[PDB]
Parts: structure tokens; C-alpha cells; sequence
RNA sequence: AUGCGA
């Protein structure tokens, strides 16, 4: 991912970033995962599962 | 110096020889064809000076 | 197509913030950080960086003099004529500029 | 080009501007100091016109980037001048202004209010409120400080209205109004301006009387002597040589003091940059160092000559580094010797070496300026009938191209052209290979270069070139069961293979013959390949529209390399669209 | 207009005998719903009238502009110049008889015909006029009292010379202007410098 | 102006026809209009193009770095509009095809 | 003047927020929420699963990577919306419209889209499971995604080895299982991302 | 059509120290194929037909260790007609640093290719027609040359004509 | 910049440019697998393919009309006139 | 740059 064709040519938020809970965290990251399980970007979301089960409690 | 100036035809001298020009003095015999040959030695230019000239009379 | 395309079709590094397609350069990479693209102008001397006065962390790229700079990191690549880069050479020069201008940084 | 590298950062305009000293030595990749060009016989002279920081060379990396001559893009250095000297270009420019100072005050000679009505003016037609600009004039009432300053109240009290006002009715914009009309009223009153400026033959605001000055032409300014009558009278109010350097020190300060007209003088449109406009633009206190990439010794065939700016700017150095050496001096001299006037050769050093540099760098600027086939610099590269934007910007060599005697045939087509087997297996289409076009591409690689709708080259997506120039019919073989293959790369996922097909009987060529005269006379025609031919095959019927005849004339072909220009040359260049030509309508 | 579409723009009668051809090319069904075929129509009524109305060139009753300038002649069927109008009006009239040997077609069906071959011959959107203008200038002046041919075209476009090298200034004269006042007039005008009318001069230089 | 403007068509129209050439009056008649563009008898040399508004169509014709030197001077922006200008920096032609955008309608759903 | 320049340095690299400590007692809340603007190329391919084709194309490849401008390792997307580039079409429209370029098949769009991006910062009170443990460093896994080692010069002398053979903590029993430290440094200019934290400060 | 060739080892030499290059071989490791084009003295055998890629002469300079051969370069295939060897001029230089070769490249009349009549009328060959398509006359032959009648109504070549009758009655 | 739908007020016909311009682009995009609305019915000319699709006006495609002020009206393939 | 082909 090196050029246009997969990069962004520019990025810019349009606000402050907002400090989510750890429960809008964990919601968020149960719909993400959810919704994307359902391409190695799998194994980062294997990833998203540990910090979803680091965010549960236990590893 | 007289093969240079006959290999190129830049004749220069301090006086100009009274000439207009100070190239073009000389050509390649061009022999590939000896109509061209015996059209050399039988051809007479009036100079570049007036090449450069605009009009025709 | 036949005056670019086919001839001299270029994709050139041009700094969104001082827009300039000559003063962009290739940082030097780490054996743990790769070649970025770095602006020359738009990049502060490690030596001052208001450092009496004073870092985001991303910020120092090293050139091949192991010279370290601040900033920099924000020029892009964009399609012109490589004669285009001919002109900043006879140009900058000349002691004017082209301040090519492009989306809206 | 290539479609398959997309770019999103267009752009959308071009600013000029003079550069800044402090800009160059920022931005500059080194300082160039030593006069020499190369080292040991053979090895780019440290700090020198080839040093490594000015790109690649010799398998000698970019010593600012680290990239081979094929990568480096290569890096600008710098040359910081001994003195401060002129820019020929803005010479003359600097020099009026020099006419229009006032040499005891440091003010323009014309009346202060009357100034401030032309920056009155100027501003108006930054916005090119012309009508309004011309309604200023109407502003009317020794003269009271109060009162001029009531000019100048009022006066820019009708900036703030009009302004206001065109604001208001959008009939411009923060952007400033740019047209010709706006142009012309600017360049014809900056031109009366110009008038007013040098009409003043003694100072106003201050009422001295400045000297006379004179130029030698493009590197010496002389300073006039005055009329006892009017030293005198500058008393009751109570030629010469100078320096480059005099002269930035006086037009610094008086461009300075008469910034605030000059800041519209020097724009035709707002300066939003709010940029001091600084004396310092007309000035070379440094120099900046090309790319080694554009200056590359001349080699032809055989024969290796230096580049000429290696030459000019090597004279600067040599010079600059004599000059140098008079610092030297000072260092040597200027103790106190108090009698030593020894110095006076040295001070015929000063002179003539400071005219010297300054005339060796007008002489790098533009031969003409300079004292038999004197190198170029960059104002004889960039103009007359090259003007390297006539011939390399303007107008280009071209790739995918051939040019061939034409000869008749009228069993083709009128519409189509006859090429000859040689370019119809050294012509290539860049196609992407989809699920529809899989059997003919694979056909035409397995045919290989040396075929007919073979195909020389595949492309990958990965962005890599495979030749088959050389590949045997297995190898060819092989690759036809691969330009299908799957998805290997996010990098590369939505891109597919290309096959460089040769040109075919589906292709559109834009033909072009000399006299291009009119846009008629250069055609789309469909491709017939022809066996057995060597000259490019034309129809009877285009010859009235290219004014050509098979005595020996010749044809270039052009062949398009994009989806965009081939439909173009089949739907709006082809030859049934030129059956009337735009002259008259009457069928050529 | 566009100049690869005029040719037969003026053409009636050819149109006519091909009437239904080019009825089967420009079939106006399938584009009359796109566009409104009354407005420019009445226009053209209504100035028509004014026109013939005024039918002295600057003391005549200036109120009505072309139907060019108050309607895109792409869009409302009808806005056509003047001049075109009134030549195709005068053809229908002068050939209403040529209108009685017909199968049938009619001046209002074949002047609206002729109306959607004129909305079909306009210049693109777009197109490059000025370098085709150029051209057409250029071009044909290769071919090549007064100035003539290739320094008299130099003399206009390239330089706009304030002083032409063979300035005339075209002077008509009255219907009631005799051709022996005329003659008069011509002695009475020109130049007559005193060298024309010197025969010798005899300087007898004494001292 | 429209005096000397009809002049000016009549005249070229004079000298085309003194040579039985046909040309559109549409030619001339746009020529001339871009003559008197500005009210005047503005010629088509290096000294008209000075009024023009484009600084790199003025580059590319003649004395290259008068118009150059008079552009910097100006701290002039170039607006690309000039089909020679856009050539230079290598943009699309703004005539023709150029002369309009597309874009494309996709499904949301 | 010469404060518009330090207005410059001071006004450009300000740093937006310093997450807290959660409670006081647990992590800093790093993990952030930030809507953003992004300016991306969408292919022909995906012209018919447009907001899919942004997703695929440029969105998926950022999940679990370091962003600079976003000062993190982007932890997720939330509310992709296409700027559509037609007005007067309300916002909730059956297809939108993007500008193609006027050189290739390939469309450029903006988007507007919130990340979830983990933003550490220097001074942030953290704990992690012990990774490794060698005798300049001890290696730890935070939430067990990002790699953390503390190097044995950033530890405090007062820890003690037990031969990689195992530390034991100043108090005089063996660490085990997880670690609070302070955040010296993030490295990010590898391949990978790793945070440096120290047990002295 | 004849093209000549000087392959010259000092056209920018520098006197004795210079001097290495001797034409001929010397590491072995040069493909033995060569010797299907140079003779084993570096020389291409007069007679060979080259073409572009082919090797017209061998050499071998000491300071490179390596045989190194001069590559032709053209369009298409030539033949070697005469190879002189040059000493001359020369005070020594018993190297053979200077040779000179002939290069034969046959032009077949081909379509494109320029005729003229002695009248200044030239033209193009359009195409070679066959025989069998050419028009036979009752005499039983089939012209070599046809030219266009409506050439001779614009440039008024009647002394073409007139040749061609007194060429064809001087024949008979 | 935008012109009202409503107030659209340019050429109803497809100029040759425009319609050159359309048929290009797209056809590049099927060439680079656009999705084909119609059936190939053997072809392999992306440009003819374009050229079955304008037929059916199955283009996705819209023109910008620009204007010299800067506004501009969307058209779409679909109602502009394409002949 | 010279000559020259169209
Ligand atoms: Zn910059
Ligand atoms: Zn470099
Ligand atoms: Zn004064």
C-alpha cells in the first residue's frame, strides 16, 4: 500500500477526538469485528479479538 | 592552416580577402554520381551574402 | 496524450506547503525506518528547532549528510511534463518561482 | 503513463515570485565554494560544481539523497556571492527606481499626497474597481497637514466604501479582479506612474536636489555631480562611481519608507501573503547551484566537452574567490598601515574586480550583457526560436511514432491506412486483460514479438515489465496461462495484467503530414495492416486534405496509447468528420 | 452556425426533393419532447410583424432584438437569424406553386423541417472556433493600386499598422452628381504641388 | 470601434475575394472582433498579447523574459487558462473535450 | 515581527489532548475517537460496492497501523459517508456522484469517516503482561496488542536479577504477570510500533 | 550501395603508454561463435554476411583483461567487401590500430522506392505488379514502367513523349 | 457553483465532444472491469462495448457542464440527447 | 550549423 490506487491522498479530522468509554470501546469493537468476520487484515482482526478479550478480562 | 581552412572553408585573414563571406568557400566533391562530379567543377555561386538577402531581384 | 503521455510524463514530488516540485527529496531511511518523502523547505534545522524555546516523534527524517530535520513530511506526487522540472533549474536561478498550487492544504 | 497509476493532486495554478537569500541557504542542499570540478584526474571535487550533494553521479550515490543516477531526482546547492551585485532581469527596474529617489530625505520625489492617491489608484484596480478608480480623481478641496492628511482620510475613506461596497455586491472578491481591461488600466497607469516618478528633476517632499544618475549599461551606476546653485540652494534647503552594495543600502531603506504604496505597486492583485516587498529582489547576495542532473558535460559520439554553466559559474567562483582574497587583504591590510598606499593597486582590485564578477555573472545570466561564440547562459537557452518552451515545451519528439514515405492504394478503405508489417510488429497497445479479451491477448503473447497480433511485452500489476523479446514460444507459452492470475497483493488487488499488443486492424492512428497548414491535414484513419509492404499505404481520396502526392512525401504516424485518444481519433479527428473543411464548406 | 453544416442550411428546393429523407434523419417525434417548439415561434411572430413594420437604417423603431438574443436558438425551435427566416418565408412564398405540385407536404411541416435542420446545423459547445478561425485565414493565404495578398493581410491582422502604405478613402457621389462635376471635383481636390507647375529655372548667380 | 471594425472585415474580405478565395464571414468577423476586443485597433503582434492575462501564453510567444521579467515584477499568478500555459504545466486542454468534467452516478446500495 | 514564526511552531505542533488515567487507577485512555476527513481513490472495479470499495481499498489496510496524522494505530472505522459531489440532492440518495479524473477510469472522492485510534502519550501509567524478560529488558503485551519492553538502564537498580534468567522486583520477590510503568517513548518509525516505558518516573 | 567504415584505436589515443588494443583474442572465455564472422586475427572474413549485432572486429586491451569486439550497427544486413589494414602514416604503430572496412548493402528496386524519366517527372514505385497483371501488347510483352497519362497535362513533359517514340523507333 | 436541476438551461443534444469524451472514459472503465450492464454479445472492443452501452444509454455516466462563471449543470447520459 | 528531400 504505497500509491494512490491504496493510500489517501490527504487526511483531516474535523474535531477534537472524543475520549470513548470502555464501554463504547468494547461496543464498538463487538460490532467491528462482528460485522467484518461475517485477506491478512483477518489476523490484525485476530488482534482486535485479543484486545476485545484484553478488554473482557482475560487473555 | 591551409588544410583547415580547406577542411572547413572558414577562410579568415586580416584583410577578409575583400570577400563578404568568411564560410562556405568550399565543397564536397560528392561523388555519387559523376553527373554531380562534372556539376561541381561547372557550378558558380553568387555567395551567401546574398543567400541571406530577403528579396529576388 | 502526445504532448505528455507519449513524451516526457512525469509523477513529481511537489510540497503542499510551499509549493514547489524542486525542493522535494527522498529522506534516508533506518535499518528500522523506510525512505519518506521529505520537503526541503518545509523542514527545520535540527540544530536550532526553537530547541532553546523547546517533539510530535515522526517528525526527524536524516539526510544522506546525516543531517537531522524537523518536518518536511508533507509533499505529495503529482503528474507533469519533466521539463516542468527543467524550469526550476533555469528559474530558481533566475531568483523567481513557480508556487504550484494543488488541492487545498 | 500509465492508467494504472492514478493521481489526485493536480495543479491549479502557478505563482511567481522572487526568491529569498535566506530561502536558498534553508532549502539549499549545499554551499559551493571550490572552483575546481573534478578531483584526483577523475573524481568529483569535494564542495565542488560536482560535489554528490547535488545528485548522483559516477556510481557515485546522490550525497543528498542516497539515489543512483537513475533515482536521484537530484538537489540544488547555493553560492554565496562575496558582494551583493544586480539582477540583470529587474536592472532596469531597479535602476528607474533609483532615478525616482530623493538622495537627503529617502522619499520619491513626487508629493506624498499625491503618491497616496496613486496607491489609492492602484488598490482600486487590485479589485479592478475601474470606474471608481477613475471617480477618485474627483476628490477635491501651501498646504495643511491637516489637509493633506484630510486627502488622505478621505482618500481612504473611498478605498473603505468602494471596497465596502463591491464586497458587498460581490462584484469581486478577497481574490482580487483579474481581466484584461484590469491589466491594461494597470499597465497604463503604472506607466504614468512610471512618468511621474522620473519627472521630478529635484526632490519634493524634501526639496533637495538629487544627483543625476548614470549607467554604464549592466554593472556600474555613476552618481552625477550637482550645480553649485543648487548645492546652494540645497544648503538655503538646509561621474561619481558607487557600489552594488551603496545601492542596496540606500533602496532597503527607501523601499522601506515608501512600502505602503508599494505594497499595491508591486502586486496587480492583493498580496494576502502580506510579504514585505523588500530592496533585496533586485539583488544576488547569493547563487544558487542547478541540479548536477541538468548538467551533465556535452558528449557527442565521442568527444566529452564541460558544460558552459560549469564554465560561467566557475568564472564566478574563480572571481568571487579573488575577491576573496582581497577580504584577504583586509584581513591583511586594515591593521591601521597608515600611510600604505600600496592599497591602491588593491583598490584597482576592487574595482575591476568587482565590476569583473558582476558583469561574469550577467555574462552567465545573458551573453549579450557580458565584455567570439560566447557559452550560453540561460537566457540565450530559454529564448529566441528555441526558447526551450518553442522546442521542447510547445512542440515535442513523441514516442509510439514512425514516419515513412506514403504510397497509394485503393483497395483500402478512404478511411483506413496501410501499415507496413515492420511497424505493425513495433507498434504496441497497452491492454489490460479482462475475462473478454483473455483469448486473444493469450493468442497474441503466444504469437510473441515476432509474429502479427502477437503481443512484446506484459506489465504487471505489481508494476514490473516482463519483455518477451527473447522468451522462446514455451516461455511465451507459460506466460499466456498466467495473465489471468489471482489477486496476490491489497497493494495491488484491483489493478489487472497488461499485455503491450502489437498495433491491429482495430486500431485508430492519427496520421500527420508536414503542412499541418490546418487541422484537416491531420487525420484519424483505421489501421489495414498490409503484407509485404515497407511505405505507409494512403488512400487517393485524403490527398487534397494533407496537400500530398507520392513524388516523396513523407507521413508520420502517431498512435495513441489511451482509451480517451482513441476514441477521440475514431469519433471527432477521423476523416469522415473532415469531408468539409471550416475555410468555406466546400468538400476537400 | 456551424460552417460543415451550412452548406445546404440555404438549399430549399434540394431539401424538398428530398423532403422525406431528411424528414427520416431529423424525425422530430423523438425530440419534441425535450424541447419547446412555441415560444421562439411566436417570437418570431410577433417580431416578424415589426419587422415587416420596418421593413431608414438609424431611424427605425428599435424595440424588438433578434430572436437569437432573447432565446438559446438549441432549445425553443425557431430562433433563427433574421436573414434565414426571411429567406426561407420568401422561398415558401415564390414557390407556393412548386407547394401546389407536391404530394403534400406542406409550408409549415417543411418549414418546421427546416427549423430542426437549423437547430441540428448549430456549433458545438465547446468547439475551437479560434484556432479553426486562424487556420481558415492562414491556410488559404498561402495560395497568394493598393496593397494585395500577403503583406496587405500583414498589414491588418499582424501589425495593425496605423500607417497603411496605400491609404484610399472611398468617396461616393450623388445620383445628381454629374460626371463632368465629378471630374471637376477630382481637379479641385488633389494636390498641386509648385514644382508641378515650374517649366525652368534660371539662377544667375553674380558676385 | 464598429466602423473600424466593419473596415477591418470588408478589407480582409477584399483581399480573400481579390483572389476568388471563399472564407466564412464567420472567421473574419471573430478575428475582428478580437481586434477591437478592447475598443481599439489592438494588432495580433507581441505588443497586444502584452495586455493579455495569461503570463505564460505571453512566455511562449516572443521576447520570452521581457514577459517573464514584467510577470515576476507583478508577483503575477498564473490562473492556467491559457491552452499554451496548460501545455506547459501538462493539464488537460480546457478546449473540446476538455471544456466540461464527467462523473459517474453508483449505487448506495 | 519574529513571534508570528514561534506562533508558527507553537500554533502547528501543538498535540491535541493528554489522555488520562482512567479512575486514576487504570490506563490512560489512549484509545480515542476522532471523526476525520480522508481523500481517497476508488477504482472501477468497485462501482457497484462503492463505500465497500473505499472500505477494501484504503480503510482495511489501516486497521491495526500506526497513523502520524492521526498519532496512533488506527483501532477501527465508524460512519463511512461518500461527500457526495452534487447539491440539491438532499443526503440520502439511492446513488451519489464522484469526480472522475480527466486522465484514467479511476474516480477520487472525499470521506468522511470517525477512527478509534490508540493515542499514547508520554507520562501514561500503563500495565502489561511480562513477554520476556532478558537482562536489559523486560518484555510486556499491552491488552495483548502492542508490544512494550523496558529496557534495564530505564529500570530502577533497586530491581534484582535471578538468573535470561528471571528479575526480582525490588521489594524482594520475583516479578510475575503484569507491570505498571510510566511512557517514556513510542517508536514508530519501524516496521511495527513499539513503546518504550521505564519503571523509574 | 557502398558505406565505409574506419575503425580507429587512437582516434583519441595517447601516444606509447596508450597502446594495448590489439585486434585478436585472449582470456578464451569470448563465445567461440564469434569466429563465425572475425577471422582469428579480429578480422571478419571479406565475404560475411552481417548483420546488426554481429561482430566486425576483435580486439584485446590489457588494462580490461577482456576481448572486446566493435558491434555493427544499422538497419540491415551488409556485406564485407574489402578490409584494409593501415600502418601508414604512421612512425611504428606496428599495433594495426587503424582499419578500414567496406560495408555492401544491396538496394532491391522496392515500392517507395524514387524513378525518373530524363523530363524531371519522378515518382514513387507504387507496387511491383506481377506479370501476368501487367498489360500485354499484340507484340507479346508487358511494359516495365507505366506511368500516369494525367502527370504529362499539368507539367507539359511532351519531350517524354517524344523520347518514348524515338526510343521506340531507334529500338525497332 | 451548482445549477438547479430546474434551472438547467443548456444545449438538450449530446455535443460530439461530450459524446466523444463519454464513450472514451467509459469504455477505459470497462477495459479496467468496470461492471458490464450489457450483454458483450462477443465482443472484445472495449470501445464498441462503450458504444453498445451509449445505445442503450445503460451508461452510469454524467456530464459536467461547466460554465465560464464556474457554475455547471449535471446531465445525465440518460436525458441528454445522444444524437 | 551546410547542403538537401517533401
Ligand atoms: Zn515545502
Ligand atoms: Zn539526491
Ligand atoms: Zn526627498
Amino acid at each position: 500500500t504505497a500509491t494512490t490506487l491504496n493510500t489517501p491522498v490527504v487526511i483531516h479530522a474535523t474535531q477534537l477526538p472524543q475520549h470513548v468509554s470502555t464501554d463504547e470501546v468494547l461496543q464498538f469493537l463487538e460490532s467491528f469485528i462482528d460485522e467484518k468476520e461475517n485477506t491478512n487484515l483477518s489476523s490484525s482482526i485476530s488482534q482486535l479479538k485479543r484486545i476485545q478479550r484484553d478488554f473482557k478480562g482475560l487473555p | 592552416k591551409m588544410q583547415y581552412f580547406l577542411s572547413t572553408g572558414n577562410l579568415v585573414s586580416q584583410s577578409g580577402l575583400d570577400l563578404q563571406q568568411v564560410s562556405g568557400y568550399t565543397v564536397v566533391a560528392e561523388k555519387i554520381n559523376f553527373y554531380r562530379f562534372i556539376s561541381h567543377f561547372r557550378m558558380v555561386h553568387r555567395g551567401s551574402f546574398f543567400a541571406q538577402l530577403k528579396t529576388t531581384t | 496524450d502526445r504532448l505528455l503521455n507519449s513524451s516526457d510524463y512525469t509523477q513529481a514530488s511537489v510540497c503542499r506547503e510551499c509549493g514547489s516540485i524542486l525542493t522535494t527529496q527522498q529522506s534516508v531511511p533506518r535499518i528500522g525506518s523506510i525512505s519518506t518523502v521529505c520537503c526541503r523547505r518545509c523542514s527545520m534545522r535540527f540544530e536550532d528547532a526553537k530547541k532553546l524555546l523547546t517533539e510530535d516523534g515522526e517528525k526527524i527524517f536524516i539526510d544522506d549528510s546525516q543531517i537531522w530535520e524537523d518536518g518536511q513530511g508533507n509533499k505529495f506526487v503529482g503528474g507533469n511534463e519533466t521539463t516542468t522540472v527543467a524550469i526550476p533549474f533555469v528559474l530558481k536561478y533566475l531568483d523567481s518561482e513557480l508556487s504550484a498550487m494543488g488541492i487545498r492544504l | 503513463m500509465d492508467i494504472s497509476k492514478p493521481v489526485g493532486s493536480e495543479i491549479t495554478s502557478v505563482d511567481f515570485g522572487i526568491l529569498t537569500a535566506k530561502e536558498i541557504r534553508n532549502l539549499s542542499a549545499k554551499q559551493i565554494t571550490n572552483p575546481t570540478v573534478l578531483d584526483n584526474l577523475g573524481h568529483p571535487v569535494s564542495g565542488g560544481l560536482y560535489d554528490l550533494a547535488l545528485g548522483a553521479f559516477l556510481r557515485n550515490l546522490c550525497s543528498t539523497c542516497g539515489l543512483d543516477e537513475k533515482f536521484c531526482p537530484g538537489h540544488q546547492g547555493h553560492i554565496e556571492l562575496p558582494v551583493p551585485c544586480y539582477n540583470p532581469l529587474f536592472f532596469n527596474q531597479l535602476y528607474i527606481y533609483l532615478r525616482a529617489s530623493c538622495l537627503f530625505c529617502h522619499h520619491f520625489r513626487l508629493k506624498s499626497v499625491e503618491v497616496h492617491r496613486y496607491a489609492c489608484k492602484l488598490r482600486l484596480l487590485q479589485y479592478g474597481l475601474i470606474d471608481e478608480s477613475y471617480k477618485l480623481d474627483e476628490i477635491t478641496l501651501d498646504i495643511s497637514s491637516t489637509l493633506l492628511n484630510e486627502l488622505k482620510s478621505k482618500r481612504s475613506e473611498y478605498v473603505d466604501m468602494a471596497i465596502a461596497k463591491a464586497l458587498s455586491d460581490g462584484r469581486t472578491t478577497e481574490r482580487g479582479s483579474f481581466t484584461a481591461t484590469v491589466n491594461d488600466e494597470r499597465k497604463k497607469l503604472v506607466h504614468e506612474f512610471h512618468k511621474k516618478l522620473l519627472s521630478r528633476g529635484k526632490c519634493d517632499n524634501c526639496g533637495m536636489f538629487s544627483p543625476k544618475f548614470r549607467k554604464d549599461g549592466f554593472t556600474k551606476i555613476f552618481e552625477t555631480a550637482l550645480n553649485e546653485k543648487q548645492i546652494t540652494n540645497n544648503r538655503v534647503k538646509g561621474s561619481t562611481y558607487i557600489l552594488s552594495t551603496e545601492v542596496k543600502n540606500i533602496l532597503d531603506t527607501v523601499f522601506r519608507k515608501e512600502q505602503c504604496v508599494l505594497q499595491y505597486v508591486f502586486h496587480s492583485r492583493p498580496n494576502l501573503s502580506r510579504k514585505l516587498v523588500k530592496a533585496d529582489s533586485f539583488f544576488m547576495d547569493v547563487l544558487v547551484v542547478p541540479p548536477t542532473r541538468f548538467r551533465l558535460p556535452s558528449k557527442l559520439g565521442e568527444e566529452v566537452h564541460e558544460n558552459s554553466q560549469n564554465q560561467l559559474l566557475s568564472k564566478v567562483l574563480t572571481t568571487s574567490l579573488l575577491i576573496r582574497d582581497l577580504n584577504d587583504d583586509l584581513s591583511k591590510l586594515q591593521k591601521d598601515k597608515v600611510s600604505l598606499e600600496d592599497r591602491r593597486v588593491i583598490f584597482s582590485r576592487l574595482m575591476n574586480a568587482f565590476v569583473t564578477i558582476q558583469n561574469d555573472v550577467n555574462a552567465f545570466i545573458d551573453s549579450t550583457k557580458a565584455q567570439k561564440v560566447p557559452i550560453p547562459g540561460v537566457k540565450q537557452a530559454l529564448e529566441k526560436k528555441e526558447g526551450l518552451f518553442r522546442k521542447h515545451m510547445m512542440g515535442k519528439r513523441v514516442n509510439y511514432a514512425a514516419r515513412s514515405v506514403i504510397s497509394p492504394d485503393p483497395n483500402i478503405e478512404t478511411n483506413e491506412i496501410g501499415v507496413p508489417p515492420v511497424f505493425a510488429v513495433k507498434l504496441t497497445y497497452p491492454e489490460p486483460v479482462t475475462a473478454y479479451n483473455i483469448a486473444e491477448l493469450r493468442q497474441a503473447v503466444i504469437n510473441g514479438p515476432d509474429k502479427w497480433p502477437g503481443a512484446t511485452q506484459i506489465q504487471n500489476e505489481d508494476g514490473s515489465l516482463v519483455s518477451l523479446i527473447g522468451m522462446s514460444v514455451e516461455q511465451r507459452k507459460a506466460l499466456a496461462n498466467q495473465l489471468l492470475t489471482p489477486s496476490s497483493n491489497v497493494s495491488t488487488h484491483t489493478l489487472n495484467k497488461k499485455v503491450y499488443r502489437h498495433i491491429k486492424n482495430r486500431d485508430v492512428v492519427l496520421m500527420n503530414r508536414q503542412p499541418t497548414l490546418h487541422k484537416a491535414s491531420m487525420m484519424g484513419h483505421k489501421v489495414r495492416v498490409l503484407p509485404n509492404e515497407k511505405t505507409l499505404r494512403l488512400h487517393y481520396a485524403n490527398t487534397g486534405a494533407y496537400n500530398a502526392d507520392f513524388d516523396g512525401d513523407e507521413m508520420n504516424m502517431h498512435f495513441p496509447q489511451n482509451e480517451n485518444a482513441r476514441a477521440e481519433a475514431l469519433n471527432l479527428a477521423n476523416t469522415d468528420s473532415q469531408y468539409l473543411t471550416p475555410t468555406s464548406g466546400s468538400p476537400v | 452556425i456551424d460552417i460543415t453544416k451550412e452548406s445546404h442550411m440555404t438549399q430549399f428546393e434540394f431539401c424538398l426533393d428530398n423532403y422525406y429523407a431528411l424528414l427520416k434523419k431529423y424525425n422530430p417525434s423523438a425530440l419534441i419532447e425535450h424541447l419547446d417548439v412555441e415560444s421562439a415561434l411566436k417570437y418570431s411572430k410577433k417580431t416578424l410583424k415589426y419587422r415587416k413594420k420596418h421593413s431608414p437604417h438609424y431611424k427605425q423603431s428599435v424595440k424588438y432584438d433578434p430572436v437569437l438574443a432573447k432565446y438559446n436558438p438549441a432549445k425553443y425551435l425557431g430562433s433563427v437569424s433574421e436573414n434565414f427566416q426571411d429567406k426561407l418565408e420568401s422561398f415558401l412564398d415564390k414557390n407556393s406553386k412548386l407547394f401546389k405540385s407536391s404530394d403534400g407536404v406542406n409550408e409549415k411541416k417543411f418549414r418546421a423541417l427546416m427549423q430542426l435542420k437549423y437547430m441540428r446545423s448549430l456549433i458545438n459547445p465547446g468547439e475551437a472556433v479560434g484556432i479553426i478561425a486562424s487556420q481558415s485565414v492562414g491556410e488559404p493565404s498561402t495560395q497568394m493600386n493598393v496593397t494585395l495578398g500577403i503583406p496587405r493581410l500583414r498589414e491588418i491582422v499582424m501589425t495593425a499598422s496605423a500607417a497603411i502604405k496605400t491609404p484610399q478613402m472611398t468617396l461616393p457621389i450623388w445620383n445628381d452628381v454629374s460626371d463632368e462635376q465629378a471630374d471637376t471635383f477630382c481637379k479641385s481636390i488633389s494636390k498641386v504641388l509648385l514644382s508641378e507647375v515650374i517649366d525652368k529655372v534660371i539662377v544667375t548667380e553674380t558676385t | 470601434v464598429e466602423a473600424a471594425r466593419n473596415t477591418i472585415v470588408n478589407e480582409i474580405n477584399n483581399v480573400f475575394s481579390r483572389y476568388a478565395i471563399s472564407v466564412s464571414f464567420r472567421h473574419l468577423d471573430l478575428i475582428a472582433d478580437m481586434m477591437t476586443r478592447q475598443g481599439t485597433y489592438l494588432a495580433f503582434n507581441r505588443q497586444g498579447m502584452e495586455t493579455s492575462t495569461s503570463s505564460f501564453m505571453k512566455m511562449s510567444y516572443e521576447t520570452t523574459c521581457q514577459f517573464l521579467t514584467k510577470a515576476v515584477l507583478d508577483n503575477e499568478r498564473e490562473q492556467l487558462d491559457s491552452p499554451s500555459a496548460r501545455i506547459v504545466v501538462g493539464k488537460l486542454n480546457n478546449v473540446g473535450t476538455g471544456s466540461f468534467d464527467v462523473l459517474a452516478k453508483v449505487p448506495n446500495a | 515581527n519574529e513571534n508570528r514564526e514561534t506562533a508558527r511552531f507553537i500554533k502547528k505542533h501543538k498535540k491535541q489532548v493528554t489522555n488520562p488515567i482512567d479512575e486514576k487507577n487504570g490506563t490512560s485512555n489512549c484509545i480515542v475517537r476522532v471523526p476525520i476527513a480522508l481523500y481517497v481513490s476508488l477504482a472501477p472495479m468497485y462501482l457497484e460496492n462503492p463505500l465497500q470499495g473505499v472500505m477494501k481499498q484504503h480503510l482495511n489496510p489501516l486497521v491495526m497501523k500506526y497513523n502520524n496524522k492521526v498519532g496512533g494505530v488506527v483501532l477501527g472505522y465508524e460512519g463511512l459517508k461518500i461527500l457526495d459531489a452534487d447539491p440539491l440532492s438532499k443526503e440520502d440518495t439511492s446513488e451519489k456522484l464522484i469526480k472522475i479524473t480527466p486522465d484514467t477510469p479511476f474516480g477520487f472522492t472525499w470521506c468522511h469517516v470517525n477512527l478509534y485510534v490508540w493515542q499514547p502519550q508520554v507520562g501514561d501509567v500503563l500495565e502489561g503482561y511480562i513477554f520476556i524478560q532478558s537482562a536489559s529488558h523486560i518484555g510486556l503485551l499491552i491488552h495483548d496488542a502492542f508490544n512494550a519492553s523496558i529496557k534495564k538502564n530505564n529500570i530502577p537498580v533497586d530491581w534484582t536479577f535471578v538468573h535470561l534468567g528471571h528479575w526480582v522486583d525490588s521489594n524482594g520477590e520475583p516479578i510475575d504477570g503484569k507491570l505498571r510503568f510510566t511512557v517514556r517513548n513510542v517508536h514508530t518509525t519501524g516496521r511495527v510500533v513499539s513503546v518504550d516505558g521505564t519503571l523509574i518516573s | 550501395m557502398y558505406k565505409t567504415e574506419k575503425v580507429d584505436l587512437a582516434l583519441n589515443r595517447n601516444r606509447g603508454d596508450p597502446i594495448t588494443q590489439h585486434f585478436g583474442f585472449g582470456n578464451d572465455e569470448w563465445p567461440k561463435e564469434w569466429l563465425e564472422k572475425l577471422d582469428e586475427d579480429g578480422l571478419p572474413y571479406i565475404g560475411t554476411y552481417v548483420e546488426e549485432g554481429d561482430p566486425i572486429c576483435a580486439y584485446f586491451d590489457d588494462t580490461l583483461n577482456k576481448t572486446k569486439i566493435k558491434t555493427y550497427h544499422s538497419s540491415e544486413p551488409a556485406y564485407i567487401e574489402e578490409v584494409n589494414l593501415i600502418g601508414d602514416e604512421s612512425n611504428k604503430f606496428q599495433e594495426l590500430q587503424t582499419v578500414s572496412i567496406k560495408y555492401r548493402i544491396r538496394r532491391t528496386p522496392q515500392i517507395g522506392d524514387k524513378f525518373s524519366s530524363r523530363h524531371g517527372q519522378k515518382g514513387v514505385c507504387s507496387r511491383k505488379w506481377p506479370t501476368i497483371d501487367m498489360p500485354f501488347s499484340e507484340t507479346g510483352i508487358q511494359p516495365d514502367i507505366i506511368i500516369n497519362p494525367h502527370a504529362f497535362p499539368s507539367r507539359m513533359t511532351i519531350g517524354m513523349f517524344v523520347e518514348s517514340l524515338a526510343g521506340k523507333a531507334g529500338a525497332l | 457553483k451548482a445549477i438547479p436541476k430546474d434551472q438547467r438551461a443548456t444545449t438538450p443534444y449530446m455535443t460530439k465532444y461530450e459524446r466523444a469524451r463519454i464513450l472514451g472514459t467509459r469504455a477505459l472503465q470497462i477495459s479496467m472491469n468496470a461492471p458490464v450492464f450489457v450483454d458483450l454479445e462477443g465482443e472484445t472492443d472495449p470501445l464498441r462495448i462503450a458504444m453498445k452501452e451509449l445505445a442503450e444509454k445503460k451508461i452510469p455516466l454524467v456530464i459536467r457542464r461547466y460554465l465560464p462563471d464556474g457554475s455547471f449543470e449535471d446531465w445525465s447520459v440518460e436525458e441528454l440527447i445522444v444524437d
